[PDB]
């Protein structure tokens, strides 16, 4: 899932992290009177969109820039009536950019130094780390590769929590000196405690910034979420902005679905993350052009696989679809029964191969067979890949 | 250490299972299924339910009542995500020896927290979650994974899939060559077990003669397997291991359906587990097809190259 930054800024506020202060504005009027609102020297106006870039995107009004400063809140109100339901273009989005419904009125801060500071569930450490470097406003991907010596890392005890040594090490390790030591000592045991309450898997700062007025404040910062966890963070998930995602994904979601959009013409319906994969993969191995990875869980319903299949069959960049189930706690069945109740909906017009393995295999084979559709069998995935590349040769 | 466990994953006719989340639907009918296939499942539990009988066997209200009383010595849960890591927690608190988790959608923090009990302990080992489970075939079967289809055999296999474990018994089925031990280590993140748990349980088991370790994108599991293997099984007598890493197709920055599946901060990616794995000497079939056919002519090398220069 995915916060605009309004949300996440406010979640965070909200448990004691310090960000600047800000307003939400839906309108040109509204932006201008939460600029005066802010009562701030310096006012930074801040388009909402989840894509990077916004600094120096365009809109579709001709306006240049999904940020700006500037000291006077009618700037403030002519700048954002040129934003708002306007499209903004940046680096990271599709030509056509994305539709602006909501603009951020924040006060402006300076920022004397950067820093990055995050909080994962690291893999390797068994639990929650720190994660910090004084360079900061770069990916800290790129910092591991040029200077790993500046990642610190403090592993942090799920049960004993974030100790005051540990948050105060990695303040010193970042160049908080002083009083900003403690403040930014403060910070991070704010932000680990904001971490664990919203079952985040990262919360990342960047920049984790020191004003020149001896402040200690998170700039901006992005929170990976555990999907795992909705059941129990209801209202964060009810946040969620789905806006900017493929379409076909956001179809699929609505049925509990783990579908994800690829660049080819050959659909694949596949029970299991790794099976799905693999298919994907055997089909590239095979010289064809996988055009989806899905995933149908353990506990798919005749229903969801029904609306599965016709996430394929209104794709209209699908050429042919590759069925192929190895079914374990999936009954084989299922699927066959949600296939052919989705094929007797439209004339099939694109080559169906189906490879069946498993539970109750026997069942679905004559359900499969019953339903007179044009189905091409196959022996093997290798067998399935092949005929599912040739019949779109 | 927790390492001192790593014994209780070779499961065999002696094991005595029960069932977490005995009375529940996915219990039921795998309960079902396991006592139609000789296994010896002798009872189960569900909280509010100890007294009852349920396919012919008792109903317990804790684990440590179902081990008390039936001796067993593994247990199989089939728990809903909110409750199924306490369910984990129960399971080591009563010192059973292993502890199965088929639970799919326990959230990470849950899992952080069973990990760092269950790492502080040597009593139990847990398989999963979110796994097929563990399969010695004709012995014992715990977990989901289909019938018809294992033949008890020479392969050991390692997996963090397990529709791909299934592929793989049936490819080493057709070959001819069968399974040892299969274990699903599973899609999570955070787990009980993991590649090198198994290798080492496969090096040292002389029914053991080839092995399959089949990854996916995500971590660095398949890395650090990869340099045991490349250490501890290139002399003399070391053991064929083939393997595939799934998601070499995946796009970045995406979750390919398991937690555990991704490709993030440049890390993760499949060709370095694939480079990884042979430049370790691992063989590394390309198609997940081909991994029964690849086994099968790895052994038929092997032979021949014993026969040329180890008479
Ligand atoms: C775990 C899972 C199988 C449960 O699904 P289910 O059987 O339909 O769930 P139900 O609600 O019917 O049954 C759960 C049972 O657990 C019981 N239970 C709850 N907490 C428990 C606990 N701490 N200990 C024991 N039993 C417990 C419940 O009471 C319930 O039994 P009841 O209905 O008699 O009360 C399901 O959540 C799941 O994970 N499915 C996918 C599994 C999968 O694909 N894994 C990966 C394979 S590689
Ligand atoms: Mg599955």
């Amino acid at each position: 899932m995915n916060l605009q930054e309004y949300q996440s800024k406010k979640l965070m506020s909200d448990n004691g992290v310090r960000v600047q202060r800000f307003f939400v504005a839906d309108t040109a009027n509204e932006a201008l009177e939460a600029a005066k609102r802010l009562n701030a020297k310096e006012i930074v106006l801040k388009a909402q969109i989840l894509a990077g870039g916004r600094g120096k995107g365009v809109f579709n009004s001709g306006l240049k820039g999904g940020v700006h400063l500037t000291k006077d809140p009618n700037v403030v109100g002519q700048l954002a009536k040129q934003m708002i339901g306007y499209n903004l273009a940046t680096k990271q989005t599709p030509k056509e950019g994305v539709k602006v419904n909501k603009v951020m009125v924040a006060e402006a801060l300076d920022i004397s130094r950067e820093t990055y500071l995050a909080i994962l569930m690291d893999r390797s450490c068994n639990g929650p780390v720190l994660v910090g470097s004084p360079q900061g406003g770069v990916d800290i991907e790129e910092v591991a590769a040029s200077n790993p010596e500046l990642i610190f890392k403090e592993q942090i005890d799920i049960f004993e929590g974030i100790k005051d040594s540990q948050a105060q090490r990695m303040a010193e390790n970042l160049g908080f000196v002083g009083p900003l030591k403690s403040q930014a000592a403060d910070q991070i045991t704010k932000l680990y405690n904001l971490f664990l309450k919203i079952d985040a898997t990262q919360v990342e700062v960047n920049p984790f910034g020191e004003t020149p007025e001896g402040q200690v404040v998170c700039f901006d910062a992005k929170i990976n979420f555990d999907d795992n966890a909705e059941f129990r963070q209801k209202d964060i998930f009810a946040m969620d902005d789905k806006s900017e995602n493929e379409p076909i994904e956001n179809e699929a979601a609505k049925y509990d679905l783990k579908y994800i959009g690829l660049d080819g013409n050959i659909a694949c319906f596949v029970n299991g993350a790794g099976l799905a994969m693999a298919t994907c993969d055997i089909i590239f191995l095979n010289g064809g052009k996988p055009a989806n990875f899905l995933d149908l869980g353990g506990g798919v319903k005749e229903a969801q696989v029904y609306q599965a299949f016709k996430l394929l069959t209104a794709d209209p960049k699908v050429e042919a679809i590759l069925v192929n189930i190895f079914g374990g706690i999936v009954n084989c069945a299922i699927i066959a029964n949600g296939i052919t109740k989705a094929c007797r909906e439209l004339e099939l017009k694109v080559p169906l191969v189906v490879r069946l393995e498993g539970t109750n295999v026997q069942e679905a084979q004559k359900i499969l067979n019953n339903s007179g559709l044009p189905i091409t069998s196959a022996i093997d995935l290798e067998d399935a890949a092949k005929k599912a590349v040739a019949s779109v040769a | 250490s927790y390492t001192a466990s790593r014994q209780h994953l070779y499961v065999d006719k002696n094991t005595k299972i029960i069932c977490q989340g005995f009375t529940g639907k996915q219990g039921t009918f795998h309960s079902q299924q396991a006592l139609e296939y000789g296994t010896k499942l002798v009872g189960g539990t569900t909280p509010g339910k100890g007294g009852q009988t349920h396919l012919g066997l008792p109903v317990f209200n804790t684990v440590k009542e179902a081990k008390e009383q039936t001796g067993a010595t593994a247990s199989v849960i089939y728990v809903p995500p909110p409750f199924a890591a306490a369910a984990i927690n129960e399971a080591i608190e009563a010192e059973i020896p292993l502890v199965v988790c088929i639970t799919e959608g326990i959230p990470q923090q849950d899992m952080v927290r069973v990990k760092h009990k269950l790492l502080r302990q040597e009593k139990t080992r847990l398989i999963g979650p979110n796994c097929p489970g563990v399969i010695n075939p004709g012995e014992c079967k715990i977990g989901i994974m289909p019938g018809h289809i294992h033949k008890k055999g020479r392969i050991g296999i390692v997996s963090r899939s397990g529709t791909l474990t299934y592929e793989a018994v049936h490819q080493t089925t057709q070959v001819g060559l069968g399974q040892s031990l299969c274990v699903g280590i599973g899609g999570d993140p955070f787990n009980g077990t993991d590649f090198i748990d198994c290798l080492e349980i496969f090096l040292n088991d002389s029914a053991t003669e080839g092995i399959i370790l089949i990854g996916e994108i995500g971590g660095n599991a398949e890395e650090n397997a990869a340099e045991f293997l490349k250490q501890h099984n290139s002399g003399p007598n070391s053991k064929p291991v083939v393997s595939f890493i799934a998601g070499l197709t995946a796009p970045p920055g995406r979750r390919m359906g398991h937690a555990g599946a991704i490709i993030a901060g440049g890390k993760g990616g499949a060709k370095e587990k694939i480079s990884a794995l042979q430049s370790a000497g691992v063989v590394v079939s390309m198609s997940p097809a081909q991994l029964g056919t690849t086994i099968y002519k790895e052994f038929e090398k092997r032979k021949m190259l014993e026969n040329l220069y180890f008479q």
